[PDB]
């Protein structure tokens, strides 16, 4: 709810399911595992997951930044209200598919209905890559690379047992080959306007909409769907650990994705996507941080 | 305890340099092998895969039966040794607005070269794209002091170092067994940045 | 049911009257000649009364019958309130004014040349008949009128009356053929027939004929579709090291393809429908006349939980197939503008709506439930459930059938079995058949690919473009002449109809005043569309050395040889602005790649020519990189046939020039400042003076027609030079 962090990357990579492929933004269980794999190297995961399954705390997946927040497109808005001239029409939806990102300063005009021509930050590049004198080794890493002056913003409650975690992923990188150069920022915390945290509601019952990819509590779940418009991002992927000498997948989560909207606000879950006969629980953060639409 | 101590350097490129990149095509007056740049400022670049690759494989021919290089680069198997305590990065070219002043019109020459047939004696041209000589970039190289290896920190710090010693002496790049290398670190100091560790005791073994 | 096939067959045998009285010019009325024609074939009473009397204009009160849904049917099927003129183009009402051309009334094969009309066509023609109406007369003097040749009448009909009009005593309706109106018409009377034995009515002239104004505004049709969402994903799952080249790319988007056949034909048997209903198929979407009742309702929306549930078994979320259906009346014929349109787009609403908010409850607990401890997983795709070790990799269910479907792509028939293959649905799987091992295996559907014959298995006749001149492997080693000269490289293309949404919905508003936008104008349109991306891609492709990975829609994505892919590219356009009258652009992407070069890597750089020649201005070839992006008119005129036959014919005709002097020039073409042209005019005027005196004349008329070009100052000349002395370079590689 309070402060977000900008992180200005200028190289990483965001996954996608596959490493020929890369996200744009990266998925707030992706930031949640990075500050539990962060603080279980301090010795301070005990403190952590007690501050982790609190009320008292968010997380948000990230958002490009420039010069300002930006929010994810409300998925299933703008409702039809203009069914005229075919030819470019028909020609805008392919063009504002690919937009998925507003800014604060239109995002009631969105729902009024405007183009909003798709600015360009982040060239979602490739490089193929080789291991030498070796049997199969051409893969093929999707760099993402921010164009100079865009950044990522989780938002959060500003603690500074998190604090020393995200001050810290300045140097242990994030994203996807941490190792080999990609993912590492510098972090800046900023404050937040008060046109975006006056909306940054949790339990307010009315037309809400989704800033992280969340999981319903079963209760809140039956009726999460019957007016939510949604995506569902599959969050599936190996569990990294330090306790098996092997590679085991995680239980292959379906969560409702950003800018999902809703009515009736839910209440989200840590969803152990755990291994069968596995040592420590593997988390998944899903609860979420919404946006008021109509309020 | 924990600490986080980077190794800043400037590299320099006392020769060219060709880490290439994904193969376009061929646009017949065009260079045939053009090395890898920054998509945003057109600018080369030096991917830190090819930094970690290549001191990877001059430490791991000093050291051979291993367990030393696993912990310091990281191993798919064996529990322990996952992420291995070394995150590189890319190389940004930090003297862009220098060596314009030095006098030249691209940060990127084109080397022309051919390939002589031992019958035929028939020659079959290329063009070569290399980074200038004296192109500086940056270069950092956090190395994580976790709690569990506390006693084999310097260790660890005999073998970062003479790791770069190892691409002074070869060449960190493509094609080099014919120039293109000679790749000399320079400001080589150990700053630490989130973390409790004094570095008055390394950077004499630096310099 | 039992009397649902005769009213199909007397709405679909009906005007056959019009072929043998068209034909031999016959003094009795087309509802008599057939009609008594009929009792020579076979003997059916029901059918023959209805063709008897299906006009309902020799005999108003003298047949409970079924003719009045017969001519309710055929007068909504047309595009008015229904002589000597042939079929006219579809493209005549078509956008803006152009000249008026008409097809020549031909049959159709896969070995056929296509039948592009012409404005030299206005008068009759005759003579053509006898081939064609014999040809309807031997396999019709044998038939079974029932569901087991139910839909192989179908293709009988589209195989031969596809350009036949349909009464041309007429002022408007012309270029809506008789095998299309003949469709519609029996698409339309079973659903007249579902919603009126649904509602109870049994005596039809008092609402059909009398009370034509009441059934004319009652909202009494669905038009459904589907959209199979999620395809272009995992067809394009292929990357880098993959096992499969493109046999695990064509076995995978024919796959899809034959899917998105079987959602269409199993729909239709959960209802009592067929093939007749079923407007367009295609890559994914399929467009369909429905009955507007409970019954079928409560049939599509459980038959989508159906297929949802088989593509949850085994797909995982990556294809969805999502349901929407349009209640319109007969409101599809020329309140006329914000009529038709506007209720086509309700069912794309309601599948905007359904792909957005994909499942439910129960559906969606059951998948994030946990309990696996998976160690492995199939490296194509990701999945994790029935890993097994095909040529030592881990792979899952479907992607070992895709291996198996691609060694029986070459097959042309494809039965659906329900433990066998790659499964298509609930209790239903594909399985692709030799001829005669029909009788070995047993099935249950039969489908033949490419096929205009009705053949021996009575089948269901697909048509899917494909062809091979050879494998992949040697399209480069085939690159080179007889001589060896010619670069030793691959090219893949990828094509697009430009706006063809566009040019579907809106598509004929502009003639007229809003009176061509019918559904019959739609439906003979997806015809055209379909009959030219899916059976002349195929004549295209004949001699040339290449391969048709996919072809359909409006996609043709090929890889060949260089030389066989411009060729391809050039004809292939050449005859589609002929076949459209020069509507409808087409807009490709051609890529060059060396040989032993991934198929993903491949693809992909080829996509991004397509798409960065979208955006040239809407029409572009791009060759080979992003900044070749030319006009195909500024192309294929300019670039290909000019420019490129002047290089070759000054190239060949002398021995003293070289590729030396050509790539001087190409540097002088793509660096060019002002400084360039004084540097060029300097150059061709010390080589005019060294070459002999023999030919100087010659070389004299090839300076001062490259200077003219490169200094001309509007910079679509330049540029093409560029790309024809690359070609030409290219072409004399050794
Ligand atoms: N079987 C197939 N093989 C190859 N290409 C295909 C196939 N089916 C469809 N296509 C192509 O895919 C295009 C449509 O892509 P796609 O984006 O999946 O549309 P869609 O069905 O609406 N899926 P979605 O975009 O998620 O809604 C068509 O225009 C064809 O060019
Ligand atoms: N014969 C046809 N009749 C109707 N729709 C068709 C036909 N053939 C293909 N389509 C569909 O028409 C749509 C056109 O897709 P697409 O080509 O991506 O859009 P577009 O109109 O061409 N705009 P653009 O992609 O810029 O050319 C696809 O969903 C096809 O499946
Ligand atoms: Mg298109
Ligand atoms: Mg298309
Ligand atoms: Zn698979």
């Amino acid at each position: 709810t309070y402060k977000l962090y900008i992180m200005t990357f200028q190289n990483a990579h965001f996954g996608s399911g596959t490493l020929d492929s890369s996200k744009l933004t990266f998925s707030a269980d992706r930031i949640f595992s990075a500050l539990v794999l962060e603080a279980l190297k301090m010795g301070k995961l005990d403190a952590f997951l007690a501050e982790a399954n609190q009320d008292k705390f968010t997380l948000t997946d990230a958002f490009p930044f420039q010069f300002g927040p930006f929010l994810p497109k409300p998925i299933g808005y703008p409702k039809h209200d203009q069914s005229v001239d075919v030819k470019e029409v028909r020609r805008q939806a392919k063009l504002s598919k690919k937009l998925q990102f507003l800014a604060l300063e239109n995002v009631d005009d969105y729902l009024n209905g405007e183009l909003f021509e798709n600015e360009e930050h982040a060239v979602i590049d490739t490089v193929t890559k080789n291991q030498p004198h070796k049997d199969d080794n051409l893969y093929q890493v999707a760099t993402t690379r921010f164009s100079n002056d865009t950044s990522l913003y989780v938002i959060a409650n500003e603690s500074d047992l998190l604090n020393e975690l995200m001050s810290s992923l300045q140097y242990s990188g994030l994203g996807g080959k941490r190792s080999s150069g990609f993912g590492r920022f510098e972090l800046d915390i900023q404050n937040i306007p008060l046109e975006l945290s006056d909306r940054l509601t949790k339990n307010h019952s009315d037309k809400v909409m989704s800033l992280t990819t969340a999981l319903p509590v079963d209760a809140d779940l039956e009726e999460a769907m019957e007016d939510g418009h949604y995506l569902l991002t599959k969050s599936s992927g190996f569990a990294f650990s330090h306790a098996t000498n092997e590679n085991y997948r995680k239980q292959d989560l379906y969560k409702f994705a950003s800018g999902s909207t809703f009515s009736k606000t839910f209440e989200g879950q840590i969803v152990d996507v755990r291994p069968l006969d596995f040592p420590h629980a593997v988390l998944n953060y899903a609860k979420p941080l919404f946006f008021k639409l109509e309020v | 305890t924990f600490a986080k101590i980077k190794f800043s350097a400037q590299i320099r490129l006392e020769t060219g340099l060709h880490i290439g990149g994904s193969d376009a095509f061929a646009a017949i007056g065009a260079i045939n092998s053009p090395v890898i740049k920054d998509p945003i400022t057109n600018l080369p670049i030096i991917p830190g895969s090819s930094l970690k690759g290549k001191m990877r494989t001059l430490l791991a021919k000093v050291y051979n039966e291993s367990d030393i290089l696993s912990r310091l680069f990281g191993n798919s198997k064996d529990k322990r040794f996952k992420m291995g305590r070394l995150i590189f990065r890319d190389a940004f070219l930090s003297n862009a607005d220098e060596l314009d002043s030095l006098g030249v019109r691209s940060y990127t020459e084109v080397k022309f070269e051919n390939t002589i047939d031992r019958i035929t004696a028939e020659a079959n041209p290329r063009q070569i794209e290399r980074a200038i000589r004296n192109s500086t970039f940056d270069f950092e190289l956090i190395y994580e002091i976790t709690d569990e290896n506390e006693n084999q920190v310097e260790e660890d710090f005999k073998v970062i170092r003479d790791g770069l010693k190892l691409l002074e002496l070869d060449y960190l790049g493509g094609s080099g067994s014919r120039g293109y290398g000679k790749v000399a670190f320079e400001n080589l100091k150990a700053t630490t940045v989130f973390g409790n560790y004094d570095v008055k005791t390394l950077n004499e073994l630096l310099t | 049911k039992k009397e649902k096939i005769d009213l199909f067959y007397g709405a679909l045998l009906h005007n056959i009257g019009k072929v043998i009285q068209r034909a031999t010019g016959e003094r009795k009325k087309h509802a008599l000649v057939g009609a008594d024609w009929f009792d020579e074939i076979a003997d059916n009473q029901v059918i023959s009364d209805q063709i008897r009397y299906h006009m309902a204009n020799y005999q108003s009160d003298k047949l409970d019958h079924l003719a009045y849904i017969t001519y309710i049917a055929d007068n909504i099927a047309s595009g008015v309130d229904r002589t000597y003129t042939n079929q006219a183009d579809i493209f005549n009402v078509f956008g803006a004014q152009t000249d008026k051309r008409y097809f020549k009334p031909t049959v159709l094969n896969l070995k056929s040349k296509p039948n592009f009309a012409s404005a030299t066509y206005e008068p009759f023609s005759k003579g053509d008949y006898a081939a064609i109406a014999t040809r309807i007369k031997n396999e019709l003097a044998e038939f079974e009128f029932n569901q087991v040749q139910i839909d192989s009448l179908l293709n009988l009909f589209e195989a031969t009356l596809s350009f036949v009009p349909s009464s041309t005593n007429t002022k408007e309706i012309a270029d809506i053929s008789l095998a299309d109106h003949s469709r519609l018409t029996a698409a339309f009377a079973l659903a007249i027939y579902d919603y009126l034995e649904d509602k109870g009515r049994h005596n039809y002239k008092e609402d059909l004929f009398t009370k034509v104004s009441a059934f004319y505004e009652e909202e009494a049709f669905l038009l459904a579709s589907f959209d199979l969402s999620g395809i272009q994903d995992f067809i394009y799952n292929i990357n880098i090291a993959t096992n499969g080249a493109a046999k695990q790319l064509k076995a995978r988007s024919l796959y899809l393809d034959f899917m998105s056949e079987y959602i269409a034909d199993s729909l239709l048997d959960k209802l009592g429908l067929n093939r007749a209903n079923m407007l367009y198929v295609g890559g994914g979407h399929a467009y369909f006349v429905l009955a507007n009742t409970e019954k079928t309702v409560e049939t599509l929306v459980q038959f989508e939980k159906d297929f949802n549930q088989f593509l949850l078994a085994n797909f995982q979320t990556r294809l969805y197939v999502a349901f929407g259906w349009g209640s319109f009346a007969a409101k599809d014929i020329m309140n006329s503008p914000e009529s038709y349109r506007q209720v086509y787009q309700k069912a794309s609403r309601m599948i905007s709506k359904k792909k957005i908010s994909r499942y439910d409850y129960q559906t969606l607990m059951l998948l994030n439930r946990g309990g696996k401890s998976s160690e492995r997983e199939c490296e194509i795709c990701h999945s994790v459930e029935n890993l097994v070790s095909y040529h030592d990799q881990k792979v899952c269910d479907i992607c070992r059938g895709l291996y198996q479907f691609s060694k029986e792509i070459a097959h042309d028939h494809f039965i659906i079995t329900e433990n066998e293959g790659l499964p298509i649905g609930p209790n239903a799987c594909l399985k692709g058949v030799a001829f005669e091992k029909l009788s070995q295996e047993a099935f249950s559907r039969v489908y033949v690919k490419n096929d205009y014959k009705a053949g021996t298995v009575k089948a269901t006749h697909v048509f899917v473009g494909d062809y091979q001149c050879d494998e992949i492997y040697n399209y480069a080693a085939l690159s080179k002449n007889e001589n060896g000269l010619g670069i030793k490289r691959l090219a893949v293309v990828r094509l697009d109809v430009d706006d063809l949404g566009a040019a579907f919905m809106a598509g004929f508003s502009q003639q007229g005043n809003g009176q061509y936008s019918t559904l019959s104008r739609s439906a003979t349109f997806s015809r055209s569309m379909s009959l030219f991306f899916k059976v002349y891609i195929n004549q295209f492709a004949s001699d040339k050395k290449l391969s048709i990975i996919y072809a359909g829609g409006d996609d043709v994505f090929a890889i060949g040889s260089w030389q066989d892919i411009i060729a391809f590219t050039v004809e292939l356009r050449e005859n589609f602005i002929k076949w459209t009258n020069g509507k409808l652009t087409l807009s490709a992407g051609i890529g060059l790649f060396a040989d032993k070069t991934p198929i993903s890597l491949m693809a992909h750089q080829t996509g991004e020519l397509e798409e960065a020649a979208k955006g040239n201005e809407k029409d572009s070839i791009s060759l080979f990189s992003s900044d070749y992006t030319f006009k195909f008119d500024r192309f294929i005129t300019n670039v290909y046939d000019d420019k490129l036959e002047q290089i070759r014919y000054f190239f060949n005709h002398q021995d003293e020039r070289g590729k030396n002097f050509i790539y001087k020039l190409i540097e002088l073409l793509r660096n060019h400042d002002r400084m360039n042209m004084a540097r060029l005019a300097y150059y061709l005027t010390r080589l005019e003076e060294l070459t002999r005196e023999t030919d100087r004349d010659k070389f004299k008329t090839f300076k001062n027609l490259f200077y003219s070009w490169y200094t001309n100052k509007n910079d679509k000349d330049r540029k093409e030079a560029e790309l024809a002395l690359l070609l030409y370079i290219y072409e004399i590689r050794k």
